[PDB]
């Protein structure tokens, strides 16, 4: 197989998705931070140049009336991102995208907090992307994970379900993001959460004709800086494991993450228009945009009534192989530090991708 | 937080 750059419009080909319906009949959201301004005219010049019908899109003032939801100008390549994969990925159609708009003039977290709840409070989007996140310890010193967990169970009581980026610094989330820290190892909040699904990265190869290929883990090593560019991945020390992982057997009684990745790398991802420029941009940050628009198609195809699929993903996947590309290749590591890939669920790509026919068929029989 |  070959490493290269895709079109987010080839997805659906690379995950076997062709064949399920478009999200068209699914609305998802986008937890940002500021505003989409710019994100939304790259999106027309995506939907545009594709050929595609346009997307019907809102914005979500989260917190005050009065807050800051100006754009961040680096935010919109994220947003840009998660907003093109999504809707590459969903075949092309999403019934309604949703911006969640964090205030970025509140104290402390709050903002983000704000627009995760006003998403669950909201309860319009079936699926949700958070291409996002911080060292956990950070995030528990302070509250902000008790805070926010709690609004993670109720989406996840309510049936909705946050796609979470599991991090880009490898096993060293909390090192000053990503400074490689021998065997200290670390992961990020909110992937951490029991009440999310986590979403690692892979190095995506394709055969000439396109197809799938193979899946390695992601990591690209070291920048210029010295920071590590690789899936994140571990357990998290505050979060207990909720049952569904009892099936990995000889892992502590923690949340093990993530649960399935995506593609990833950089030299592999996607080509994103980004102030109207092309881009090829990866990170977990793909990777979980890729999971919410092939979720969300799935979504569709069983009129919007598949819950929170955590515990659902644990016994298919553990009793029926082939509904993944099981990554066995590759480390989230440094200089030998790390954790590394291996035969079934492990610590830098959890199950891998899905197979979404598969996946689909497996519904179809016996439910999720 | 950061963008992943
Ligand atoms: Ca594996």
């Amino acid at each position: 197989g070959t490493a290269k750059g895709h079109n987010p419009t080839e997805f659906p080909t690379i995950y076997d998705a062709s064949s399920a319906p478009t999200a068209a009949n699914t609305t998802v959201g986008i937890i940002t931070i500021g505003g989409v301004s710019q994100t939304l005219q790259d999106l027309q010049q995506f939907t545009s140049a594709n050929g595609l019908a346009s997307v019907n899109t809102q914005t979500i003032q989260t917190g005050s009336s009065n807050g800051d939801y100006s754009d961040d100008q680096q935010g919109q390549g994220e947003w840009d991102l998660d907003s093109q994969s999504i809707v590459g990925s969903a075949g092309g159609a999403v019934q309604q995208l949703l911006f969640y708009m964090a205030d970025q003039s509140a104290s402390g977290n709050t903002g983000l907090t704000q627009a995760f709840n006003q998403a669950v409070s909201d309860n319009v989007a079936k699926v949700i992307n958070v291409s996002l996140g911080w060292c956990e310890a950070d995030a528990n010193a302070d509250g902000t994970l008790q805070a926010e967990d709690r609004i993670f169970a109720t989406a996840a009581a309510q049936g909705q379900t946050f796609s979470v980026s599991s991090g880009d610094e490898g096993v060293y989330e909390c090192n000053n993001r990503g400074y490689p820290d021998g065997s200290t190892y670390s992961v990020s909040w909110p992937a951490s959460s029991p009440n999310v699904i986590a979403v690692g990265g892979t190095t995506l190869y394709t055969t000439s004709a396109g197809a799938y290929s193979n899946e390695t883990v992601w990591n690209e090593g070291l920048d210029s800086n010295g920071k590590l560019w690789a899936t994140g991945g571990g357990y998290s020390v505050y979060e207990s494991k909720p049952s569904w992982q009892s099936v990995v057997s000889g892992t502590p009684g923690r949340r093990l993450l993530p649960d399935i990745s995506f593609d990833a790398a950089q030299g592999t991802g996607a080509l994103i228009y980004n102030y109207g420029q092309l881009q090829q941009i990866g990170g977990t940050s793909l990777a979980s945009p890729i999971f919410v628009g092939l979720w969300a198609r799935l979504q569709s195809a069983n009129s919007n009534s598949l819950g929170f699929p955590a515990a659902s993903f644990y016994s298919a996947i553990s009793s029926t192989p082939s509904l993944v590309h099981d990554v066995k290749s590759g480390n989230n590591g440094y200089g030998g530090y790390g954790y590394n890939a291996g035969t079934g669920w492990d610590y830098p790509t959890g199950w891998g991708s899905l197979d979404i026919a598969k996946l689909s068929a497996y519904i179809r029989s016996n439910g999720f | 937080x950061y963008l992943y």
